[PDB]
RNA sequence: CCGAGCCUGGUGAUAGCUGGUUGUCCAAGAUAGAAUCUUAGUUCAACUUUAAAUUUGCCCACAGAACCAAAUCCCCUU
């Protein structure tokens, strides 16, 4: 497919250039900074 | 030796103010301003009833294009353009 | 002044080890080897953590019922108040009810 | 003891090196120190408001210097410059009032001109003339 | 802050632009590394920008240094001896060219 | 579980259900997942739509 | 100049003064700093930034006889 | 302080060609090499040979153009000025202090092939002259007066 | 610890050139964990600095302080080394450059108050350190003059300049 | 430091109470009430936040709201 195409150009695929789909991944929320220290909500 | 009790400009005693000139100048000058107001909203163009339905379909149609948009809301499209793109953090010359 | 005045040893890592080289080697086991095997019984640590997951109150009663029995007098002492605490902290302190 | 902060030296550095100019234990303790380069920088901030006035204020001045020094006052001043339509600032008023004292008498014979002018047409009260430095050049 | 930082006066280098205007930038100096990931908007300037903009300087020496490095940098050196390094590490090659604009536009 | 152009997909489905809604229809392509959706219920109409369609 | 001066209202004719001016710096201000604090509320912004800034020469300044 | 000669970015030529390009001037390259070539460099080399055209026919020619012609703006800007007022300002505008800054400026000190760094004043002013006079030969006398207004009545 | 004054002694100079200044001699000198205070040794340096080395001798030698003494030692010893082994030509040929104490390494004894309070003494040690150069005393910085304070006045009026403006 | 000794253990006792709660930046964001051994707290409601679905939401024209003042409710246009 064209997807297959676009393989053959890119650089090859190791465990160097992997990530995860956008959007799986919420960030944590930790009680650090302005923000969330002090009272810590 | 002149103390105002508690608080100068709250309670039964407070620090008396007078009005100055200036003061008096500023109150007038917006006085008139808003008499000339009253004046031009005291002469009205149309009617109620020569008014009574001459913007409906304009109206009508600004509320049809915000509901679209408020029933247009949707999450975006994803590509493999990006997706195989982010394997390009390894792209070396040689 | 806590930072060193000296660069630290330098850190050189082999990595086409054995162990590196075959990381990964059978955890398709089950669904390469018509299902005879598990990655589950593929790993290796303490018999109470063999294929299951678990948070620290969890993982002490599991220990506690398992090798609870064969376990040295103050470590089991130590996991009972461990256990208690827990219950107590988890069931009864928090923000969300 | 796993994850510890290496780098605190660094970020200490980066609070002292703006506290290092100032008086006493605060150029150098770093409690103290960040207490005060946070005051200093929202003075930074509000200072960039007073600096504006101030040097408007330091303009008025001496161009009340030099009106008085040219028999004028800097109302009547500015007042007909306006009038006349010339728009130089206050800035360049006092650079000229300065740098280009005969320029600035110019300018304050214009003003008296003006403003002898404005009371010639009140007096008047009529239909006369409106003055040679009275006319209003229109745009359209 | 100004108290605490140096101060000095409007200037030119050397009168410019009275009879005719010198570029002031004299060299940029490109430290890049062929396999660093940090480099990858570098090597693309590197391949596609760099030719076009030395032929808009003919005044600027370039050197383009490919050797392994974790930051790539420029050195900015002036008519006047100054000297600007920059990192330009993980950096887009547009991002790049702006900023290496900005230094020939610097005196 | 589609193959090939989903953007051909998605004008089909966007010229075959606009009539039953008078508006295009909302929709969201997925590639990488070479999946559609479209906002609202129409299983069976689609379903109809495909089998006659072929697949 | 000395002794003449030319007014505008407000603006002088162009066919009457030229200023004649060249860019020969484009560069960026020192970085300014932007700091918010209120007390007791734990309230504290820092933000920096740098305004692009031109430097022109004035090279000449031409009157034409046209008054 | 090391001449950036020793330092490590380095390309004679491509440094040559960009200081005639970036003055705008068409230079003959031979010609600005042997206007950048001192007598003391020649003969420190010499010795290290032991362990080729010198500046001075260029320089002689650009020293006695710029007195020419700066004597020539001088006198007809200021007709009313005697000789001796026109000489000292011409003798201020070729002098060392002001040369020696130009050149730097110029990046005629990097340029330089010299014995010592910091290169000596005097070497500094017989080389921005021979340039002067490099120029001359390259490109005219207007081009070069141009050249001599440009850098040295903005001083 | 730190050490450096012993190596300061030991810095060597290249042959000097036989038209350029004579280059005075440098002699440093130190005594390590002195059994007294600081601060009263620096005002025993502070009282000897600057003078020559017979002066300070004299001087230490009719004072009173334990710290006075232990100074005149280590002075009369430092200029033993001075004409001994760096080529000093006469030994009241020297004068004192830098005179500062040190604070040493001290020890904690417990002091027993009342109640069953206690406080934590300090039995405080000190370093001298001195510096002695080839040549008389430099004169001493004569009091500024009115010649020169009006001078100055005037120097700042003409350096005014008008401010905020082109 | 005996209105009930001291030490170890249960024990990380419990505390609706005080104190504390550690990188950067942006955004929305201010308080009707009811119960409660409750009024130093909490639960519901109110207000606030986020994400989704849909269509009306505020201001209001006239007419319309009881016998024994300022105003409000309702409300099409706009
Ligand atoms: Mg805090
Ligand atoms: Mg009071
Ligand atoms: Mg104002
Ligand atoms: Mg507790
Ligand atoms: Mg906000
Ligand atoms: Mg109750
Ligand atoms: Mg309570």
């Amino acid at each position: 497919a064209r997807a297959l195409d676009l393989l053959r150009g890119l650089p090859r695929v190791s465990l160097a250039n992997l990530k995860p789909n956008p959007g799986s991944k919420k960030p944590e929320r930790r009680p650090r900074g302005r923000r969330r220290g002090r009272k810590c909500g | 030796r002149g103390r105002i009790p508690g608080r100068q400009w709250i309670g039964k005693h407070r620090r008396p103010r007078f009005v100055s000139l200036r003061a008096k100048q500023n109150m007038i000058r917006r006085l008139e301003i808003e008499a000339e107001n009253h004046y031009w909203l005291s002469m009205p163009y149309m009617t109620r009833e020569q008014e009574r339905g001459h913007a409906a379909v304009r109206r009508r149609e600004a509320f049809e294009a915000i509901k679209a948009a408020a029933t247009s809301k949707f999450p975006p499209h994803r590509f493999i353009a990006d997706q195989l793109d982010h394997l390009n953090v390894t792209k070396k010359w040689s | 002044i806590g930072i060193r005045l000296t660069l630290p040893p330098p850190k050189v890592v082999d990595r086409w080890n054995e162990k590196r080289a075959m990381f990964g080697v059978y955890d398709n086991i089950g669904i390469l080897g018509n299902f005879e095997k598990h990655p589950k019984e593929l790993i290796r640590g303490p018999i109470w953590l063999r294929g299951w997951k678990g948070n620290e109150l969890q993982r002490c009663i599991r220990k506690r019922k398992m090798v609870g029995s064969r376990m040295f007098a103050d470590d089991l002492h130590n996991l009972n108040k461990r256990i208690r605490y827990l219950y107590k902290h988890f069931n009864r302190h928090g923000k969300f009810r | 003891l796993r994850n510890r902060v290496t780098d605190r030296y660094f970020r200490i550095q980066e609070v002292l090196k703006h506290a290092r100019h100032f008086r006493g234990r605060k150029n150098r303790c770093y409690r103290l120190a960040v207490r005060t380069v946070i005051r200093a920088f929202v003075k930074c901030t509000k200072a960039r408001y007073l600096k504006k006035k101030n040097m408007r204020t330091l303009w008025i001045n001496r161009i009340t210097a030099a009106s008085q020094e040219h028999g004028l006052k800097y109302p009547a001043l500015i007042g007909n410059l306006v009038k006349c339509q010339v728009e130089l600032n206050r800035k360049v008023l006092a650079d000229l009032a300065i740098y280009e004292p005969k320029t600035f008498k110019s300018l304050a014979a214009l003003a008296s001109r003006r403003r002898h002018e404005g009371f010639a047409a009140a007096l008047g009260d009529g239909k006369e003339p409106e003055g040679i430095f009275s006319r209003v050049v229109q745009y359209h | 802050t100004a108290r605490g930082t140096p101060s000095r006066f409007l200037a030119s280098v050397l009168h410019n632009g009275l009879g005719r205007y010198v570029q002031q930038l004299q060299r940029l100096s490109f430290s890049v590394s062929r396999d660093g990931a940090s480099s990858r908007g570098a090597r693309e300037f590197v391949e596609r920008e760099v030719i076009d903009f030395a032929r808009r300087n003919p005044g600027v020496v370039i050197y383009v240094n490919s050797r392994p490095c974790c930051v790539p940098r420029v050195v900015a050196e002036y008519l006047n001896g100054a000297v600007r390094e920059e990192s330009i590490h993980c950096k887009s090659v547009e991002e790049i060219s702006t900023l290496v604009q900005k230094l020939a536009d610097q005196s | 579980k589609v193959e090939g152009d989903i953007w051909a997909l998605q004008k089909d489905v966007e010229d075959f259900l606009s009539p039953l809604l008078g508006k295009t229809p909302v929709t969201q392509v997925n590639e990488v997942t070479g999946t559609l959706r479209i906002k609202g219920y129409f299983d069976q109409e689609l379903k109809a739509w495909l089998l006659e369609k072929g697949f | 100049a000395d002794n003449f001066t030319l007014l505008g209202k407000p603006l002088l004719g162009k066919d009457l003064v030229r200023v004649e001016a060249t860019v020969i710096e484009k560069t960026e201000s020192w970085p300014r700093i932007i700091m918010r604090f209120r007390k007791r509320k734990n309230f504290k912004k820092k933000r920096i930034v740098t305004t692009p800034q031109t430097v022109l020469r004035i090279n000449s300044i031409e009157i034409a006889p046209c008054l | 302080p090391v001449r950036r000669s020793e330092k490590p970015n380095w390309d004679y030529h491509a440094e040559i060609q960009a200081f005639g390009h970036r003055l705008q001037e068409n230079f003959s390259l031979d010609l600005l090499k042997t206007a950048f070539v001192n007598s003391c460099y020649i003969k420190s080399e010499e010795a290290k040979r032991q362990q080729l055209k010198s500046n001075q026919e260029l320089s002689e020619q650009g020293t006695s153009f710029s007195q020419t012609c700066l004597t020539q703006f001088l006198e007809d800007e200021y007709p009313d000025m005697p000789t001796e007022g026109i000489k000292n300002l011409v003798d201020f505008l070729t002098g060392e202090e002001v040369v020696c800054h130009v050149a730097r400026n110029l990046a005629v000190e990097q340029l330089t092939l010299s014995e010592e760094f910091p290169v000596p004043p005097a070497v500094l002013q017989q080389t921005f002259f021979a340039v002067i006079g490099a120029l001359l030969q390259s490109s005219g006398p207007e081009r070069t007066a141009l050249f001599i207004r440009d850098f040295l009545i903005t001083q | 610890i730190s050490r450096k004054w012993e190596k300061k002694n030991k810095i060597v100079y290249p042959p000097q050139l036989p038209g350029e200044p004579r280059r005075p001699a440098e002699i440093y000198h130190c005594r390590r964990q002195i059994k007294y205070s600081k601060d009263k040794m620096w005002y025993l340096a502070k009282l000897i600095r600057g003078m020559s080395i017979d002066q300070a001798l004299a001087q230490l030698e009719f004072n009173d302080k334990k710290g006075a003494k232990i100074i005149k030692e280590v002075l009369l010893e430092a200029q033993d080394m001075a004409v001994r082994d760096h080529n000093v030509e006469f030994r009241s040929n020297l004068y004192i450059a830098e005179s500062t104490s040190g604070r040493g390494q001290c020890l904690k004894r417990i002091r027993y108050h009342g109640r069953g309070r206690f406080g934590i003494m300090e039995k405080v040690y000190c370093h001298y350190f001195v510096k002695l150069v080839e040549g008389p005393p430099p004169p001493p910085e004569p009091p500024k003059t009115a010649v020169a304070h009006a001078k100055e006045y005037i120097q700042q009026l003409r350096s005014r300049t008008i401010v905020h403006t082109l």
